[PDB]
RNA sequence: UAGCGAAAUUCCUUGUCGGGUAAGUUCCGACCUGCACGAAAAGCGUAACGACCGGAGCGCUGUCUCGGCGAGGGACCCGG
RNA sequence: UGUCGGCUCGUCGCAUCCUGGGGCUGAAGAAGGUCCCAAGGGUUGGGCUGUUCGCCCAUUAAAGCGGCACGCGAGCUGGGUUCAGAACGUCGUGAGACAGUUCGGUCUCUAUCCGCCACGGGCGCAGGAGGCUUGAGGGGGGCUCUUCCUAGUACGAGAGGACCGGAAGGGACGCACCUCUGGUUUCCCAGCUGUCCCUCCAGGGGCAUAAGCUGGGUAGCCAUGUGCGGAAGGGAUAACCGCUGAAAGCAUCUAAGCGGGAAGCCCGCCCCAAGAUGAGGCCUCCCACGGCGUCAAGCCGGUAAGGACCCGGGAAGACUACCCGGUGGAUGGGCCGGGGGUGUAAGCGCCGCGAGGCGUUGAGCCGACCGGUCCCAAUCGUCCGAGGUCU
């Protein structure tokens, strides 16, 4: 009995592992399986991760973009059986965790407020192709 | 979630730029209305010589909302504004081409015209 | 009429096909039938289920004799499922199969001495235009000389919650015999680590 | 003085009745291993001492 | 009702934090201290975390204790005599015996906070 | 008489017409059958001024749909 | 014996607004008219006015009427109405005056009894005890719409358009829940400004509220979020429809008798409930007298099964009660691990004149959640508790 939580964690096996690291303050696009009529699309959603809300499994994260003049925000269960892929598309200096502040002034300002994590970025490309060397060769 | 007195943004060339909600047209006493719902509304401001005038009492359908809507698959979605498209009493969109994204719920609700005319459907 | 004891462990969500489903994790741990109740000598039919093991240190009570008269390991808690005569041994989450539906009883969370505002979801009075000492108050509670009293039943502030609560027709989503877990559609009374009985519904 | 006010002098009986549960109870004391004196349970006390 | 939560206390935000500081200081000055069972039971933990922090070393943790306590001379006593004593002992640097005697003229039950040994 | 007029004066009265509103017994323009304005108990008008009284719009918000949580001083429990 | 209106909370009637049932129809169908049965539940939001009333906007299944001191001011408000001020019209020589207008104008912290909402103490339940039930009696709830199929069928010239039966989704409401959504989270973290201080730099503390401010936030609590309910089904019945049927050769639903028949009645569902003194029932445990009372029911100190006190505590809680734990122990505190929150601590090295920047580093800190470990503390102990009436 003593592990009422560990018990919960056992119900968890619906959890994914493939999906990549990505922390708030850096853009990324998720591929979402969608039901157009009856068949199934794979609508993409590219935008900035506005807030990651950690809670082990069922931790969620939220993306923000501006399709056609209107700003739009989506939320995804980090372990949803409906996220085909999720490619990171750029990384930036956060300096904060939850960052809804980007809402009330997005533009040339939103840029020069999340420059580029040339730190993490270099870990990206480097350990990216590097670890690829050790599986190519 | 829209309710009476709420100002919507008009998402089409209806001619109208803004309308206030008069009645949420669900049940006999619905508190609010979200995407896919229809509402009676007043044209509180509108473009010159447009197809619709200020004070025109009209029906429309919510297509974008500040309060997030929950998809059955656990996902959610919200827009930066509350928007709606003015419609026929036949429930067909008066003005032609609409602009700004729209919610997928309109699909399940049977507004093919608008989801068609949509620049994008999130 | 199936029935089985358990404890509310907590709750999260799982995905059915491609659509998320909120669920509470009951734990219908092994329950040894400790006594049968027949009309022959009880007047009614039911089954004394036991639940959760116990160190003989507290069982010092001659309860040991009750558990003895049935050769069972002395449990901690035991309650009856009515009109349910199993077979002469032990019930499991197995009595329930996925897709079945269940009624569930529990002791709601204790909200203590409650404001009528919350106890009965009243509406009290104006946050503003006057009186200011009657905000969360009930207002009138009767009429003049006639009747001249107050109805037995009048909704008034008092102890709210910690009562017995049965919630109806939950669907049994999953059942993991491996570790004695019942998976239902979330809405189940009591707090985590709380005791709770679960049984067949009355759709018919 | 203001609004609510007792209608009738409380009966001297009805009074003492209200005092039904007013009586006190003796403090719970116990002999200690140290001195022969009396302590309340779970309490270090003078003429005695303790151990850790 | 509230309380489903955790912890307890009278007074208010500042005055209450300051209470713990002032009590810890004196506990770390005299080792033994007598106050009301409650204050004692609370002060209990607050102190330990301090002791156990001084049980560590980095001036970091030094400065961290330097926050609640304020006397430099006093923090030395903590690192250079208190912490040493309690090395090789996981927590519990603090004991709380219930006093058998009530404060007069307020009926308050007293008790005993003491640096364990 | 001039001027003014459903008025801090209009009973019928929410008078009629127009403006404002989705919808206006209020407000504002107008007409005049003024129950019962009217010329120093002054008539009409007037920039500015007003913790005076009326109507409207923007802004903003627990005023409200409709409540929730939280803090301290009471209220509760023990001693005086 | 405080008077209108509003607000809060309602509850009852039924002469029924809606949903249910039914006869007649100038009822083809759909829709409607009208009468009869039928309170179970339901009976929206805004403009105008102090308003009640009413007109109007937009909806609805519908936007019922009325009683309860025109319910409800020791509950609230105080726009109107009824004081003192001031004014207009208006009457009066005047002082003043007007169901004529107009602006202003002090609604009382403590509930004794009944009643009500909750929660305890006592005694009882003719042995003492631990646990588990029965359900007499009672309470809660009882709403409804839309689309799809049957069927573009019956019906109708057509335009329209069903019964019956079946599926799907929605409004309001109610119980419960924190997974998700979303709030708060008063010191969990971070940043910022003035100042005063430790200790000169760095680092840090107080105060700026009862958090100085700002950004963000777990558990808990919660609604905007989640799940579930209204039935189904059995019985009796209303208006009504009908069988068999006489008085009264026929005829008649009735007089004997029988079947059909409502959101309604009884049950069924959820909650309370043996102070149901008519104190129920089942499983298990304890068991004689040991001493005065001869006769009789009593009395006394010791007892048993057991319980209590005390202490550590708890999604229990005003208090008490309820519940768990008490070393044979993981009950609270501490420590440790995880979860979570914040978002690269300090110190040092490097770059820059400098503010700063970069590495170390997802670092440091770290409440409430999940769990581990006897370091801390629940030590030691005391008191009560049958010996079981008679037929
Ligand atoms: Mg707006
Ligand atoms: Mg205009
Ligand atoms: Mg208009
Ligand atoms: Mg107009
Ligand atoms: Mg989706
Ligand atoms: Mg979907
Ligand atoms: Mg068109
Ligand atoms: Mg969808
Ligand atoms: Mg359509
Ligand atoms: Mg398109
Ligand atoms: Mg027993
Ligand atoms: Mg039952
Ligand atoms: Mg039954
Ligand atoms: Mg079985
Ligand atoms: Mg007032
Ligand atoms: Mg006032
Ligand atoms: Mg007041
Ligand atoms: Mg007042
Ligand atoms: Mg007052
Ligand atoms: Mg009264
Ligand atoms: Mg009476
Ligand atoms: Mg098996
Ligand atoms: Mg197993
Ligand atoms: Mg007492
Ligand atoms: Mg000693
Ligand atoms: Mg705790
Ligand atoms: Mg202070
Ligand atoms: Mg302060
Ligand atoms: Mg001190
Ligand atoms: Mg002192
Ligand atoms: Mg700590
Ligand atoms: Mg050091
Ligand atoms: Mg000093
Ligand atoms: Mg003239
Ligand atoms: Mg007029
Ligand atoms: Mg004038
Ligand atoms: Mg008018
Ligand atoms: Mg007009
Ligand atoms: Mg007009
Ligand atoms: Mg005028
Ligand atoms: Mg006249
Ligand atoms: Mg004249
Ligand atoms: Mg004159
Ligand atoms: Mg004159
Ligand atoms: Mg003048
Ligand atoms: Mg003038
Ligand atoms: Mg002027
Ligand atoms: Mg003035
Ligand atoms: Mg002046
Ligand atoms: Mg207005
Ligand atoms: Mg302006
Ligand atoms: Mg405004
Ligand atoms: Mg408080
Ligand atoms: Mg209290
Ligand atoms: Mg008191
Ligand atoms: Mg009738
Ligand atoms: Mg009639
Ligand atoms: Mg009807
Ligand atoms: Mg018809
Ligand atoms: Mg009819
Ligand atoms: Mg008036
Ligand atoms: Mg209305
Ligand atoms: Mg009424
Ligand atoms: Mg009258
Ligand atoms: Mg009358
Ligand atoms: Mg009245
Ligand atoms: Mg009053
Ligand atoms: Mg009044
Ligand atoms: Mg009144
Ligand atoms: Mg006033
Ligand atoms: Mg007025
Ligand atoms: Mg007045
Ligand atoms: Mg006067
Ligand atoms: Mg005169
Ligand atoms: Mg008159
Ligand atoms: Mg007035
Ligand atoms: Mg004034
Ligand atoms: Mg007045
Ligand atoms: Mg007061
Ligand atoms: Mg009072
Ligand atoms: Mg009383
Ligand atoms: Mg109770
Ligand atoms: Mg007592
Ligand atoms: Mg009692
Ligand atoms: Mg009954
Ligand atoms: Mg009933
Ligand atoms: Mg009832
Ligand atoms: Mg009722
Ligand atoms: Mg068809
Ligand atoms: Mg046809
Ligand atoms: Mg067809
Ligand atoms: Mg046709
Ligand atoms: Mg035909
Ligand atoms: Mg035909
Ligand atoms: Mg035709
Ligand atoms: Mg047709
Ligand atoms: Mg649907
Ligand atoms: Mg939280
Ligand atoms: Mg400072
Ligand atoms: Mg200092
Ligand atoms: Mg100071
Ligand atoms: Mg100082
Ligand atoms: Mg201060
Ligand atoms: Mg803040
Ligand atoms: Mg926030
Ligand atoms: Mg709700
Ligand atoms: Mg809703
Ligand atoms: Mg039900
Ligand atoms: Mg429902
Ligand atoms: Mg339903
Ligand atoms: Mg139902
Ligand atoms: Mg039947
Ligand atoms: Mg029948
Ligand atoms: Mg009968
Ligand atoms: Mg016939
Ligand atoms: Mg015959
Ligand atoms: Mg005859
Ligand atoms: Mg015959
Ligand atoms: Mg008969
Ligand atoms: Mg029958
Ligand atoms: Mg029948
Ligand atoms: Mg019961
Ligand atoms: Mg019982
Ligand atoms: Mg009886
Ligand atoms: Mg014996
Ligand atoms: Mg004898
Ligand atoms: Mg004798
Ligand atoms: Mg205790
Ligand atoms: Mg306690
Ligand atoms: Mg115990
Ligand atoms: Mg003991
Ligand atoms: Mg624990
Ligand atoms: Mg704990
Ligand atoms: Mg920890
Ligand atoms: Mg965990
Ligand atoms: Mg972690
Ligand atoms: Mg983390
Ligand atoms: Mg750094
Ligand atoms: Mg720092
Ligand atoms: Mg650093
Ligand atoms: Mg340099
Ligand atoms: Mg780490
Ligand atoms: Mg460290
Ligand atoms: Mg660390
Ligand atoms: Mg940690
Ligand atoms: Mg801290
Ligand atoms: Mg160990
Ligand atoms: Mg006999």
């Amino acid at each position: 009995m003593n592990r009422g939580a560990l018990i919960k964690l056992v119900e968890s096996r619906y959890v994914r592992t493939d999906l990549p690291e990505f922390r708030p303050g850096d853009t990324v696009r998720v591929s979402y399986k969608v039901k157009e009529g009856n068949r199934t699309r794979i609508q993409d959603f590219e935008g900035i991760v506005i807030r990651i809300r950690r809670n082990g499994f069922n931790t969620t994260f939220t993306v923000r973009k501006v399709s056609y003049g209107v700003g739009v925000e989506r939320i995804f269960p980090l372990h949803s059986p409906l996220i085909q892929k999720i490619d990171i598309v750029q990384r930036g200096r956060a300096r904060r965790a939850k960052l809804y502040f980007i809402r009330n002034l997005s533009d040339r300002e939103i840029r020069r407020k999340l420059r580029a994590d040339r730190k993490r970025i270099d870990k990206d490309r480097a350990a990216e192709r590097a670890a690829k060397e050790e599986v190519q060769k | 979630m829209i309710q009476p007195q709420t100002y919507l943004e008009v998402a089409d060339n209806t001619g109208a730029r803004k309308i206030m909600c008069i009645r949420v047209l669900k049940g006999s006493n619905a508190k609010y209305a979200t995407v896919g719902d229809v509402i009676v509304a007043s044209v509180k401001e509108a473009i010159p010589r447009g197809a619709v005038k200020e004070g025109d009492v009209v029906k429309a359908v919510v297509v974008r909302t500040k309060k997030e809507v929950k998809r059955p698959d656990g996902s959610a979605i919200r827009f930066d504004d509350n928007a709606a498209v003015i419609i026929n009493n036949q429930l067909e969109p008066r003005g032609t081409r609409v602009f700004g994204p729209v919610a997928r719920e309109l699909r399940e609700k049977g507004f093919m015209k608008i989801v068609s005319l949509a620049p994008e459907v999130l | 009429m199936k029935g089985i004891l358990g404890v509310k462990v907590g709750m999260t969500r799982i995905f059915r096909d491609d659509r998320a489903v909120p669920v509470t994790v009951i734990l219908a741990g092994p329950c040894p039938v400790v006594q049968r109740r027949t009309p022959e000598k009880d007047g009614y039919t039911a089954v004394q289920l036991g639940f959760l093991p116990q160190n003989p240190k507290r069982v010092n009570r001659p309860l040991k004799g009750h558990f003895a008269k049935a050769g069972v390991e002395p449990v901690r808690i035991l309650r009856e499922i009515r009109d349910f005569n199993p077979e002469g041994d032990t019930v499991t989450v197995e009595i329930f199969k996925p897709g079945e539906r269940v009624d569930v009883t529990g002791t709601s969370k204790g909200r203590g001495f409650a404001g009528v505002m919350k106890r009965w979801n009243f509406a009290g009075g104006p946050d503003s235009h006057g009186a200011h000492k009657i905000h969360r108050h009930p207002g009138s509670i009767g009429n003049r000389k006639t009747p001249g009293r107050v109805y037995k039943g009048k909704k008034m502030a008092g102890h709210y919650g910690a009562e017995r609560v049965t919630v109806m027709n939950l669907e049994v989503v999953d059942v993991i015999p491996e570790e004695n877990l019942l998976l239902v559609k979330g809405a189940v009374p009591g707090p985590n680590g709380g005791l709770v009985i679960v049984r067949e519904t009355k759709k018919a | 003085a203001k609004h609510p006010v007792p209608k009738k002098k409380t009966s001297k009986a009805r009074r003492d009745a209200r005092r039904s549960h007013h009586a006190l109870t003796p403090p719970i004391l116990v002999p200690c291993p140290e001195c022969k004196a009396m302590k309340p349970p779970h309490t270090v006390c003078p003429e005695c001492g303790y151990y850790a | 009702r509230h309380l489903k939560s955790g912890r307890k206390l009278n007074r208010h935000s500042s005055h209450r934090l300051a209470l713990y500081r002032n009590q810890a200081k004196s506990l770390l000055t005299h080792g033994r201290i007598t106050t009301t069972v409650p204050k004692a039971k609370e002060l209990r933990g607050f102190v330990d975390h301090l002791i156990h922090l001084a049980k560590r070393g980095d001036l970091h943790a030094r400065r961290l204790v330097l926050r609640d306590l304020q006397d430099v001379k006093l923090v030395r006593k903590l690192f250079d005599e208190i912490a040493p004593r309690y090395r090789d002992r996981q927590g519990g640097y603090t004991r709380v015996l219930k006093l058998a005697e009530r404060r007069r003229g307020d009926g308050a039950p007293l008790a005993l906070v003491e640096l364990v040994e």
